[PDB]
DNA sequence: GCATCCGTGAGTCGAG
């Protein structure tokens, strides 16, 4: 089977910060660089 | 149960010297170790998600 | 940047606002252009960023940049599982586990 | 002392890209007119995918062919990036036939023509293929809106068919810039310029105007008032 | 927290004003910042307080909508036949948890004005909300402070 | 939170007795059918689905607004129980 | 692929002139925030109304000083004076001056300000001013059609050397709230459900608001017509 | 009264 990335997969950096996928939101949805350019990722602060 | 699979990175007639990169393996990338991606982040809080 | 204003595009209205946000915060010297305060935020590692349902910029500037990521194996596809009814232990009697 | 229609400007790259300039415009309304569109831009534009896949002597998506390099995951992977244009209105749906064998470097050139379908980019890469490797594929190009896994639309052709995921949206990146403007003694009036970068499939300004009658479209939704009988 | 906090500005840096007009023109000349310690006729205020006075919270809010003055800056509001000195995204917050809770008195007794919401006086909030307005409205107000938290947090930069 | 759970928890001298009502209230509603309400048409519970409006299929709803109607009545030894039973069966066939 | 979709339904929730409720489902993905945001920005700013932009007091130097005979300062009546709510009847007419001459033991409502051609006042019982014995009040203000919100030091518009400039609240729309909501239809559970909230002063209805600030925003998107 | 010996305890779900 070929899975694609889904809502409760698990994610992390190797400097130990580890996540769970909480939202897929649309790409129109996603902060963006003034030239247009939508992130990937937007991880938290508080985590840090 | 991950798929271990190798891919061939060179192509016909390519010189080749010792040690040179034949087949990359599981989770490689032209030889360097690839565990995952590299995507583009932003650190904010965002609507509690 | 460089390539923005090579472009025919001079600095934002809400990379203004944005500025004088991160002026307030003591992130850029005042009293520059708005290019120098922008490469003072871009060194800082810092970006003007625009809410996407909104279009308006986030208040302050946003650290941005490339990481990397991996997928570990705890995947919920292999973790989600519920039961009404089902196989019972001999003994006990009681659910299997 | 009131704002009436502004000055259009439309500037354009080739089929790719395009610049779209609204100017004057009253304090705000750069962002009140250029975000919505992007939203609209970034989604709902109608376009073209390769919704499926069928390879001879290949069952399933996850085997390896004799003579060629790449795995069909990657020949399906390459395959996705294909942009196809239809001149006709009124197709829905294009099978691309592509025969070829020997050592060479199949590209996207390779596909027999249709009539009315023009690949947009036909230096894409598709596989290598080797002495005696022998590739023969027939691929399904559809009209779609968005973006549909392949898991959702599982479309096939024949019984060895590979369903492939599909993004339709010819946009590639859609940006707006808000510029400092004035008119007369009036100040802080907003230029709105809205760049468009789109596969060719389609051009910017295309995308442009039936975003914008989307907008509209959906304004019309107010119209009709009705009462709540919550009470 | 975000909203709730006050600016303090090193600009202006306690002069001293005979007339309002005096220190409004000062400021005009950029001598004085917004939010900056001043004296004005022998009583402590800021160059924002005297500037702008709104006649009720709608027009206030509508000032920040407009980009007159954001929600860390202190100014002078109308509020509930009161004539108040702070920032109106103090103004919010109480607002916050008057439409939570559906009262708008004793909401106004609760909540802590003058000082930045954080974990503490936060808990008392809820806890003073638990004890006069019972758990319903507590709940209400709870899933209200956490909508507001969570999208005031995003754009807080 | 239930709606106007803190006028239920003022209602009895334990909140476990509130709970038994409510259960108790919602067995009978269920035996009989629902026939045996004390809510007029207008105060009957709503669920809202595809056609529209209809009666809410959740007994405990019904209970607990009902006990807030103030229109039932709840204790200790009201009546023997065989025959509250032989008469809810009499008004209410089921 | 093959897509299907039905036309919303528009709901309308009204109490009063003052306030509405309006929510749009169902709606494609996104499309909730898509019409949600542009709406509330062109309702708040640019929806034409009336505000008190100056105002002239006798025997009152500046907005600071004190009235003898009245216990309200300068400050607290300009405040007032910024939540009256004036309607004109002529589109014809941009602006008016209205007089208010007071004195002894009353308290001065909106009420008191002599009619004017076309002009009607919305709250007459508004709260202006209290005169004591000896008191006196006269005053002369001017209300000018605008849009959204400008302040005193903005304009600084004068008639007279003594006239005060006040902050314009021009826009008859107090708030708008938007929220969207994730609603099912059938299968899909994302679609959106886009509920909005709006408050006025009753000069213009919310459902006269919103049906104005969609016919502005259709209108600009016929700009993109003609190069 | 005080050293010494023998038996019985030593976190939860999950997968295995
Ligand atoms: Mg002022
Ligand atoms: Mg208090």
């Amino acid at each position: 089977q070929k899975r694609k990335l889904q809502v409760g997969d698990k994610l992390a950096n190797r400097h130990g910060n580890k996540g769970v996928v909480a939202k897929i939101l649309p790409v129109e949805d996603m902060p963006h660089l003034p030239d247009g350019t939508p992130v990937d990722v937007i991880l938290n602060p508080l985590g840090v | 149960g991950t798929a271990l699979d190798q891919r061939p990175r060179v192509v016909v007639g390519q010189r080749v010297r010792k040690g040179d990169l034949l087949a990359d393996g599981p989770a490689s990338e032209n030889g360097f170790l690839a565990l995952g991606q590299n995507v583009l982040v932003a650190i904010m809080p965002f609507d509690g998600y | 940047f460089g390539k923005r204003k090579g472009e025919g595009f001079g600095v934002d209205k809400r990379e203004v606002e944005v500025l004088r946000r991160a002026e307030k915060l003591g992130l850029v010297t005042p009293g520059k252009t708005p290019e120098e305060q922008l490469k003072e935020l871009f060194l800082q590692g810092k970006v003007v960023l625009y809410d996407g349902r909104t279009g308006e910029p986030i208040e302050g500037p946003i650290v941005v940049g490339q990481m990397f990521i991996m997928k570990l194996y705890h995947m919920v596809e292999d973790k989600m599982h519920a039961r009404s009814t089902g196989p019972y232990s001999l003994i006990t009697q009681q659910p299997l586990g | 002392s009131k704002l009436k229609a502004p000055v259009f400007t439309v500037r354009t790259q080739g089929r790719e890209y395009g610049e779209f300039v609204l100017e004057p415009l009253e304090r705000g309304f750069g962002v009140t007119l250029g975000n919505p569109l992007r939203r609209i831009l970034l989604s709902s534009i109608p376009g073209t995918a390769v919704t499926s896949v069928y390879i001879e002597d290949v069952l399933h998506e996850f085997s390896t062919i004799p003579g060629v390099k790449e795995d069909v995951v990657e020949i399906i992977l390459n395959l996705k990036e294909l942009v196809v244009r239809f001149l006709n209105p009124s197709l829905q749906t294009v099978t691309l036939l592509l025969k070829a064998e020997g050592p060479k470097e199949v590209k996207a050139r390779d596909f027999l023509p249709v009539a009315d379908v023009e690949i947009m980019n036909p230096d894409l890469h598709i596989a290598t293929l080797e002495e005696g490797g022998r590739l023969n594929m027939e691929v399904r190009v559809d009209r779609g809106v968005g973006y549909v896994p392949a898991e959702k639309h599982g479309i096939k052709d024949r019984i060895n068919a590979i369903p492939v995921d599909a993004v339709f949206s010819p946009v590639r990146r859609v940006a707006f810039q808000v510029e400092d403007t004035r008119l007369g003694q009036r100040t802080d009036l907003d230029k709105l310029t809205l760049r468009i970068w789109t596969d060719g499939s389609v051009t910017p300004l295309e995308a442009l105007n039936q975003a914008v009658e989307i907008l509209r479209e959906h304004l019309t939704y107010f119209s009709n008032p009705q009462a709540a009988a919550v009470a | 927290y975000y909203i709730t906090q006050v600016r303090k500005e090193k600009k202006g840096a306690g002069l001293e004003f005979a007339t309002p007009e005096e220190a409004l023109a000062a400021h005009e000349r950029g001598e004085v910042a917004l939010n900056a310690p001043i004296k004005v006729a022998g009583r402590e205020t800021s160059v924002g307080r005297l500037k702008y006075v709104f006649a009720n919270p709608d027009e206030a809010l509508l000032a920040v909508a407009h980009g007159i003055v954001d929600l860390q800056d202190v100014v002078t509001v109308r509020y509930m036949g009161k004539r108040l000195e702070t920032s109106p995204g103090r103004i919010l917050f109480a607002r916050i948890v008057a439409e939570a809770v559906e009262d708008e008195k004793v909401a106004w007794e609760l909540i802590q004005l003058d000082v930045p919401q954080e974990k503490n006086s936060l808990k008392d909030l809820v806890y003073q909300a638990f004890l006069r307005l019972g758990m319903e409205k507590t709940a209400r107000l709870l899933d209200a402070l956490k909508y507001y938290g969570f999208t005031f947090s995003t754009t807080s930069g | 939170a239930e709606p106007g759970i803190d006028k239920l928890f003022g209602m009895v001298d334990s909140k476990y007795r509130l709970t038994v009502v409510v259960a108790k209230r919602a067995q009978q509603l269920l035996r009989h059918g629902f026939k045996n309400t004390v809510l007029e048409p207008e105060e009957r519970p709503k669920m809202q689905t595809l056609e529209g409006l209809f009666d809410d299929p959740n007994a405990v709803t019904w209970a607990m607004k009902e006990l807030l109607t103030g229109r039932l009545v709840f204790g200790e030894n009201l009546v023997p129980e065989d025959r509250l039973q032989k008469e809810m069966e009499r008004l209410y066939p089921v």
